[PDB]
């Protein structure tokens, strides 16, 4: 009970090192991604998007969940560096065609029934 | 015995960030853990033996072209079968779903007696057979 | 064969192209002509017969070089053996019904469905609910034209399958395209793809 | 089948076969597209007596797997006898 | 039983070596390949003159769907929904209500011909021979919407092809 | 203390005296087939679909009516038991009409299901079938009595639950007919419940007639607000439309009944 | 029978028609509304009632196995005619 | 002894010039490695049994073709390869120690089907 | 033009057959199997049917088993004609494709 | 075995497989948890996840097993289990003309050792298991999606993943590329409740709860 087999990191301190290593790889890659794919975004927008993705999981405290997130993040990086992804796949992080949905109670009330 | 060099993780299991489900369908849904009611048109009880987990119903509108029922809810047809209540609650907790649990409703044992149909002085006597 | 077998241009494109050793073929999960081309004597129609394959006579072609030319000869010779079996199936065809006479599995004949109460009930249930299959998991394979095709079918006791894993023989063959292409040119990989007999309906499922 | 005798000779010679014997285009040797009606037979279970379903109920004879071992000088064995070696074909051993 | 396909040892007598030398230098086995394609040039082609000629079909052919009537003109379909339950693609949508005369009939019978896999399971499951797959296969359209058949379109198909549909069922119903 | 040991397929179960063979089999998860026995109605014992063998006894006993005796071994899957269910199901389907496509019960019919699980798979009945005239009993309950299997559930319900002695059996033998004899309307606040207890499509809902099949409806478990009792219901929906209201069992509020207004 | 609504649109045998203000009528502009002109409710009503001498009659829809499942119709009631639930043909007992 | 075969028929499986001498080496090496496994391990008892049976046949049949019919393992070159695999397996069973008791029982209902 | 590495990327025809089968009855799932190896249709059906029959503990009648073998070997002709002639088509030999596709 | 419609039993193979099942459990007691043989003569060995490499190596190399072919490798998702995933290995022995099934278990977070060292065929089967179920295989030469689209989020073959997914693709003329948007269905998939409320197979009746 509570004794589990690890993936890569035996504790959060070790896991956070892999998070920082992954962040440095993504940070150095955005200039190349915005160049090869000929994206109409800036290097600042891309690096802001990377930061947005990392802060989205800043509340994790289980090292194994962090290990999978780094594993999944490295697969994403490998797909982008080798240009397995297309321009359509790299722009799906920006949701350019999705109309902004309401956030406040009143706006959600007027348009439909969803919470 | 299990020479694998295990570690310790003293936090509740949570896989919401690695299951790929959009945030809209984690924090806004309401799972319902229940044993399905027997279909009252039939006497069979083989569909009342496992716990199910279904989600809250959402809007269905008519397709303008054909009148078909349309949906925007990706979890509208999702039904999960579980062997026990505790297993169902465990699965909901680790996926970050808020759930309502309804305790199984079992028929109470009943005292049947064919002889009571012909009682001497009680109202259980039947007027027709 | 007049166009291909003894043609020297065809032999140049296929002889010693995509050689696979008998030991590597087994470990990489190959089946069918991919094993028989390397000299392995295996065919499920003879080792694990199904239906009435043990009541027919045919020869299993075997390669010697393990290359694309021996696998082409094996496939052309298997076409000849299929004609040999078809001759025996045309003469040994017996009389009788063509589906199991158990109306909880096979639907009744339409004439009986419109005259019998039990036949209409079973026709109704077999086309709305289907037949329940007892719980259990099986792996069943046949010698399909492209190799060993099987399904790992899991049943939970209901009328709908719980799990249906499909073993496409081309999935393992295509996985070996990287080993068999070592030391070859671009035009040879075009030949190796065709020798593996790949269809991506089964590889991708 | 409408080829003149000369063209039949030319095409037979150029291929080395007697093509006319085995033409790949079909002719009046095919079946008639209208056929007499059939009268198909019935199965072994079409009986009026001695035909109870519990005596031929295949699905109900299946059983759960039999547990051989569970964690809840004997001789060595193999999964089955070793496979007998195939025999070279006598119809045509070498192609 | 097995056979070898490429296990043969060539002869080494001087006449066999010279025969192979002549094949290498004079392209004899390539000239032989030319002779096989020359033969085909003088055979009758297998092409048919479509649309003036049609490829042969059989009474079991599974083509466009149609809803049939009884000889009196009453619809055969009685809204049982067996076709809807067995349709692998869920291409059939049905609604029903008691008709003005109290008959069990449909108010909606739609087949999405772009979901359908033309498998014939619906006509197998119909207990009244109402929904059938007809012999028509030349019904391509210039727009997607034209392939979403409703009940009116299916009854029109049945009334159009009934003469042929009835004769095909007459030719194959004893096999069913 | 007072419990008596009985065996089901050899497995021991402790039951109270007066427990029936059918109830003893329930305690081990075995449901005996039935068409006339309802746990909330009086025992009738006239469909014979619950006949089961008792080890070391030559005659099969009615499970719904026979009390268990100490030491009995109930063979719920023996050859003798299985041949009894096939014989009875054969008799039930002999005169039953081939109405399944046009019958509202199809897909949720006990006669259909128990015929698949316990009856044979083909017919050897070569005669003509019986046909009975329908009997109007109001605007809520549709009556097609050719499908009746003379189970008397409606008769017992109307008399014991509803308190209305208007349904009975007129006739004798194969001509016995369930109905009101006179032209009468079975009008009551509990009348709609005879649709649920009728195992066959002889009694069906008139508002619901032909609109849906059971397998395509979604079952939403909700509450009723027509009165203050709070009956637990099931709301059947089909492609975003409410199709019917069914009872949902709650032993402490409504059991498996609802009022006609709630339905 | 086929009848036209006041705006001119034809009414189908199911009683479906678009109201005068429904925007969905735009789909029929430059095209036509497909309607089957052989209303089955009218055609079945044109068939004569069959007189029989027995209290019970059977209908398979005609054509044998090409019809519908054989059902048996009770003709004891004199006020109304027994109707086949599958094909709508009516039967009446001769002189009750 | 018999004439030497020209081919084994299997691609990549070279003919063996001295099938008997090579087999006696491999089986003897296997029985030496099995001496390091505890005497009661079923792998040792079974593997020594079958190895001795094959070793006796190799010593009691000088003809290769007749030896193949006794070993029932295909070509004699296939039998050598299987000896090499068995030897490699035994060297690895020592490290794994499968004869030790079960590492850990499964949860209560891990192998319960249906659920 | 020397090939240093082959990295097949598949899934451009991944349709979720195995997940869709879980929502079908055993009969409804059969037409999925004609569409896996769509050159060996009746062989894919047989493998599925042998598996369900094995779990059903039933046996197809003798005449059905001969039809299945007969059409199992006609199907092998269909597949091998497709395999050999397209293999030859990709290598530059196009004439055999047309001769055998009339068969 | 004279009944036309019933499948005949082969009790010779049933004994042989049962005998060999004990044989494996005796040689690998450290890992073998349960052995069973089905009524259609398929042997299953249920092992601890730690025994993937020892068990498969023994079954491939032992002179009395020689399971040289990995027929297939797949996962089954059972949400009600503490370890919801069930890794299934189907092996074939050409020498003995036999088949065996090896089964283990894992959950969302526990790795399972990669069997590429034992069977080169497992390279893509483990990629498919990871891609379609999210089960991580340790020491895999290269683990990544094989079937799903690039950037696809989630694991389709999990029982809690919806049939139609969460996103769908179209072409948008404003951005001149294919975009991904939340899924909306013109016709919702129609859920059918097909289960019969009457028990079908008494032989498999589970003990009452
Ligand atoms: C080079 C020389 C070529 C010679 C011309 C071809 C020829 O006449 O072959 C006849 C004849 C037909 O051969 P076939 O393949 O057996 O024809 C099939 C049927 O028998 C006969 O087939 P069929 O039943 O269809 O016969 C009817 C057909 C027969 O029509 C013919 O007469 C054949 C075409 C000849 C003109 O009628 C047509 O279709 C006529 C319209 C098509 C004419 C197209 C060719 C026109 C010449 C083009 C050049 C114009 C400048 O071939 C020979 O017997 C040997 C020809 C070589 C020797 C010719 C010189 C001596
Ligand atoms: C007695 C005195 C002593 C001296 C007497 C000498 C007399 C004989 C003189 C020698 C004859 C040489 C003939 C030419 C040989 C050249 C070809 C060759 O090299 O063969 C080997 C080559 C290669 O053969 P290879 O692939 O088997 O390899 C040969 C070498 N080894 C085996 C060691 C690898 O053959 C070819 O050239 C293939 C031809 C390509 C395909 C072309 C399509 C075929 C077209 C056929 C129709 C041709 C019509 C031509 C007529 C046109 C009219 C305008
Ligand atoms: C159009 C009008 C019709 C006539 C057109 C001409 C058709 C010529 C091509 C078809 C030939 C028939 C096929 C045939 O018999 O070949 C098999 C035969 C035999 O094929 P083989 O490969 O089995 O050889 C048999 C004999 N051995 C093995 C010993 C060599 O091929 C030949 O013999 C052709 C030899 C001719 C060589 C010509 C090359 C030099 C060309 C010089 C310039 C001119
Ligand atoms: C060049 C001009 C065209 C040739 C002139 C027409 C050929 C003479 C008429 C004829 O067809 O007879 C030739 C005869 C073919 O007849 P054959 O097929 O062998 O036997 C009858 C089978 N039904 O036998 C022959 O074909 C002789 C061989 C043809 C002559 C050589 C042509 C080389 C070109
Ligand atoms: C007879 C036909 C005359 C007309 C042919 C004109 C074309 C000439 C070009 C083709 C070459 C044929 C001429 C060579 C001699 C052939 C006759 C011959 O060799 O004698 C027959 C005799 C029987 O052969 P056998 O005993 O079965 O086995 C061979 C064992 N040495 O074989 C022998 O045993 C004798 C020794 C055989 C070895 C001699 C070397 C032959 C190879 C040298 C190259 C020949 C070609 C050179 C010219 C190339 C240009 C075409
Ligand atoms: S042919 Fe098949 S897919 Fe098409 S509507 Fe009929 S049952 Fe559905
Ligand atoms: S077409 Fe046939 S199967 Fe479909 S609903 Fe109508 S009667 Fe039933
Ligand atoms: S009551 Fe049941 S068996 Fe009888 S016709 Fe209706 S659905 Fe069929
Ligand atoms: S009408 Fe229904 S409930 Fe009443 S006796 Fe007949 S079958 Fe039973
Ligand atoms: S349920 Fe016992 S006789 Fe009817
Ligand atoms: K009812
Ligand atoms: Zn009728």
């Amino acid at each position: 009970s509570t004794s589990v087999k690890p993936i890569f990191s035996r504790d959060m301190n070790e896991a956070k090192r892999r998070v920082r290593e992954l962040y440095r790889a993504w940070y150095r890659e955005v200039p190349n991604t915005v160049h090869l794919f000929q994206l109409d975004i800036s290097v600042k927008q891309g690096r802001d998007k990377v930061r947005e993705m990392f802060k989205k999981n800043a509340h994790i405290t289980d090292p194994r969940v962090v290990d999978l997130l780094v594993i999944k993040g490295k697969m994403e990086l490998e797909e982008t560096i080798k240009v397995w992804k297309q321009r359509t796949h790299v722009m799906r992080f920006f949701h350019e065609t999705e109309a902004p949905r309401p956030k406040d109670f009143l706006s959600k009330f007027y348009v439909g029934h969803d919470p | 015995t299990r020479d694998t060099q295990l570690i310790t993780v003293d936090e509740k299991l949570d896989i919401t960030t690695i299951t790929g489900v959009p945030e809209e369908h984690i924090k806004t849904r309401k799972a319902r853990i229940f044993v399905p009611a027997r279909n009252n048109m039939q006497s069979g009880v083989n569909n009342t033996k496992k716990w199910k987990m279904e989600f809250d119903t959402r809007e269905r509108w008519e397709n303008p072209l054909m009148g078909w029922a349309s949906t925007a809810d990706p979890l509208s047809n999702l039904v999960l079968t579980f062997s026990t209540k505790e297993d169902a609650v465990a699965f909901a907790e680790k996926n970050g779903w808020s759930y309502d649990v309804e305790e199984r409703k079992v028929p109470k044992p009943k005292s049947k007696s064919y002889g009571a149909n012909f009682s001497w002085n009680k109202r259980t006597r039947v007027s027709t057979k | 064969e007049e166009m291909l077998t003894n043609n020297r241009i065809w032999r140049n494109r296929t002889v010693d192209i995509g050689i696979v050793t008998a030991e590597d073929a087994l470990n990489y999960g190959f089946s069918g002509v991919m094993l028989r081309g390397s000299g392995i004597q295996w065919d499920l129609r003879k080792t694990q017969p199904y239906d009435v394959y043990d009541q027919v006579e045919f020869d299993v072609p075997i390669g010697s070089r393990g290359d694309c030319y021996d696998r082409y000869l094996c496939r052309v010779e298997e076409m000849r053996q299929s004609i040999r079996i078809i001759s025996q199936c045309l003469n040994k065809m017996p009389p009788g019904e063509i589906k199991v006479d158990d109306a909880k599995v096979s639907p009744p004949k339409r004439a009986e469905m419109k005259t019998s109460m039990e036949s209409l009930i079973h026709h109704f249930k077999l086309y709305t609910e289907g037949y329940q299959v007892p719980p259990g998991a099986t792996y069943t394979a046949i010698e399909a034209p492209k190799g060993e095709f099987g399904v790992y079918l899991v049943s939970d006791g209901s009328s709908r399958p719980y799990r249906c894993k499909i073993k496409a023989p081309g999935f393992a063959h295509l996985a070996g395209l990287d080993k068999m292409s070592k030391g070859h040119m671009l035009a040879d990989v075009v030949a190796i793809i065709g020798t593996q007999d790949i269809v991506f309906g089964e590889v991708d499922r | 089948a409408s080829a003149t005798r000369f063209i039949q000779w030319l095409r037979n010679w150029a291929s080395g076969r007697d093509l006319q014997a085995k033409l790949q285009l079909r002719y009046q040797e095919i079946s008639k597209r209208t056929q007499p009606p059939p009268k198909l037979p019935v199965g072994p279970s079409h009986k009026l007596s001695n035909n109870y379903y519990c005596t031929r109920d295949g699905r109900r004879e299946a059983m759960p797997p039999s547990i051989v071992m569970s964690s809840q000088e004997k001789k060595a064995v193999s999964p089955a006898p070793p496979i007998k070696r195939w025999e070279l074909s006598q119809d045509e051993p070498y192609l | 039983t097995y056979k070898y396909v490429n296990l043969r040892e060539p002869s080494m007598d001087m006449k066999s070596v010279t025969d192979r030398a002549a094949q290498t230098l004079l392209w004899t086995e390539l000239i032989r390949g030319l002779g096989m394609t020359l033969s085909y040039l003088f055979r009758e082609p297998a092409t048919i003159n479509y649309p003036f000629e049609k490829g042969p079909l059989s009474p079991r052919f599974r083509g466009e769907h149609a809803l049939r009537r009884y000889p009196s003109g009453e619809e055969r379909c009685i809204a049982c929904k067996l076709c809807e339950a067995v349709c692998p693609a869920q291409a059939i949508t049905i609604e029903a209500e008691p008709r003005a005369d109290g008959s069990r009939r449909t108010t909606r019978y739609d087949i999405d011909m772009t979901k359908c896999i033309y498998c014939g399971f619906c006509q197998e499951a119909c207990p009244v021979d109402a929904i059938v797959e007809g012999p028509n296969f030349e019904f391509s359209t210039e727009t997607h919407e034209e392939l979403l058949y409703n009940k009116e379109k299916l009854l029109n198909n049945g009334d159009k092809w009934e003469a042929e549909i009835a004769a095909n069922i007459q030719a194959d119903y004893l096999y069913r | 203390s007072n419990l008596i040991e009985v065996f089901v397929d050899g497995q021991s179960v402790m039951v109270e005296p007066g427990t029936t063979v059918l109830q003893a089999c329930e305690k081990v998860g075995m449901q005996i087939p039935r068409f006339c026995y309802h746990e909330r109605l009086s025992v009738a014992g006239n469909c014979r679909m619950c006949l089961v063998e008792i080890e070391k006894a030559p005659k099969v006993v009615a499970a719904c009516a026979m009390p268990v005796m100490k030491g009995w071994n109930i063979l719920t899957n023996s050859e003798k038991t299985k041949k009894a269910r096939e014989g009875v199901m054969e008799f039930l389907l002999a005169n039953h009409p081939l109405d399944c496509p046009i019958c509202d019960q199809g897909g949720e019919c006990d006669l259909q299901d128990q015929s698949m699980m316990f009856g044979s798979d083909r017919s050897r009945f070569l005669e003509g079938k019986r046909a009975v005239e329908d009997k109007n009993i109001g605007p809520l309950v549709k009556t097609i009595m050719t499908r009746c299997i003379q189970c008397t559930r409606c008769i017992r319900f109307a008399s014991e639950i509803a308190g209305v002695d208007d349904l009975g059996t007129t006739g004798r033998g194969n001509d016995m007919q369930v109905g009101t004899y006179i032209e009468k309307m079975f009008m009551s606040e509990l009348s709609g419940n005879i649709i649920d207890i009728c195992p066959v499509g002889a009694l069906t809902s008139k508002p619901y007639a032909f609109t849906a099949r059971p397998w395509e409806t979604r079952k939403t478990e909700s509450i009723d607000v027509m009165d203050a009792v709070g009956s637990n219901i099931v709301v059947s929906t089909r492609t975003g439309e409410v199709m019917r209201i069914l009872p949902r069992m709650h032993e402490d509020i409504n059991e498996e009944w609802i009022s006609d207004k709630t339905r | 029978g086929v009848r036209t609504s006041p705006t001119g649109e034809k009414v189908t045998h199911t009683g479906q028609v678009y109201d005068d203000g429904d925007y969905r009528k735009v789909r029929f502009v430059g095209r036509q509304k497909e309607v089957n002109e052989n209303f089955a409710i009218d055609l079945i009503a044109e068939q004569p009632v069959s007189q029989v001498g027995s209290r019970v009659i059977s209908c398979d829809g005609g054509g044998g196995a090409l019809g519908h499942p054989r059902v048996y119709i009770n003709l004891d009631k004199e006020t109304k005619t027994g109707t086949c639930g599958y094909c709508g043909l009516q039967f009446r007992q001769q002189h009750h | 002894a018999g004439l030497l075969k020209k081919t084994t028929g299997l691609v990549g499986l070279a003919v063996c010039e001295t099938p008997h001498e090579r087999l006696k080496i491999l089986y003897t090496k296997i029985l030496d490695v099995l001496g390091h496994i505890p005497k009661n391990a079923a792998y040792r008892k079974y593997t020594e049994q079958i190895t001795n049976e094959k070793l006796s046949m190799v010593k009691a049949e000088p003809d290769v073709k007749k030896l193949e019919e006794r070993l029932q393992g295909g070509q004699i070159e296939e039998v050598i390869l299987q000896a090499e695999n068995e030897l490699s397996l035994a060297r690895k069973m020592i490290q794994w120690k499968p004869w030790e008791p079960l590492v850990e029982e499964p949860p209560a209902s891990q192998w319960k089907w249906p659920i | 033009e020397m090939v240093r590495k082959c990295d097949p990327h598949i899934g451009l025809l991944h349709r979720g057959t195995e997940k869709l089968i879980e929502y079908k009855t055993y009969l409804q799932a059969l037409p999925y199997f004609d569409r896996l190896d769509y050159v060996s249709m009746m062989c894919n059906e047989q493998a599925y049917s042998l598996a369900v029959e094995k779990l059903l503990n039933i046996r197809p009648p003798p005449r059905a088993q001969w039809i299945r073998v007969l059409f199992g070997e006609i199907t092998r002709l269909l597949n091998h004609i497709m395999a050999v002639t397209t293999h030859a088509l990709d290598i530059g030999a196009m004439t055999p494709f047309f001769w055998m596709f009339e068969e | 075995d004279t009944r036309p419609t019933v499948r005949p039993r082969n009790d010779v193979a049933h004994k042989q497989l049962s005998a060999f099942g004990e044989y494996v459990a005796e040689i690998l007691p450290k890992y073998v948890q349960q052995v069973q043989v089905s009524c259609f003569n398929e042997l299953e060995i249920c092992i601890h996840p730690d025994g993937v490499i020892p068990v498969l190596t023994f079954l491939r190399d032992h002179s009395n097993a020689q399971f040289k072919s990995l027929a297939d490798l797949t996962a089954v998702d059972i949400p009600t289990r503490q370890n919801r995933f069930e890794i299934v290995y189907n092996l074939l022995s050409l020498r003995f003309n036999s088949r065996i099934r090896v089964k283990t278990y894992t959950d969302e977070l526990t790795p399972i050792e990669s069997s590429v060292p034992v069977y080169k065929a497992a390279n893509w089967y483990e990629r498919e298991i990871w891609d379609m179920f999210g089960v991580f295989f340790a020491n895999h030469p290269d683990l990544r999606r094989i079937l799903t689209d690039y950037g696809f989020e989630g694991h389709p073959f999990r029982k809690d993943f919806p049939l139609s997914g969460y996103v769908e693709l179209r072409y948008d003329d404003e951005v001149k590329r294919v975009v991904a948007e939340p899924v909306e269905l013109a016709q919702e998939f129609r859920k059918f409740d097909l289960n019969s409320p009457w028990e079908a197979f008494p032989a498999y009746r589970q003990p009452p709860e």
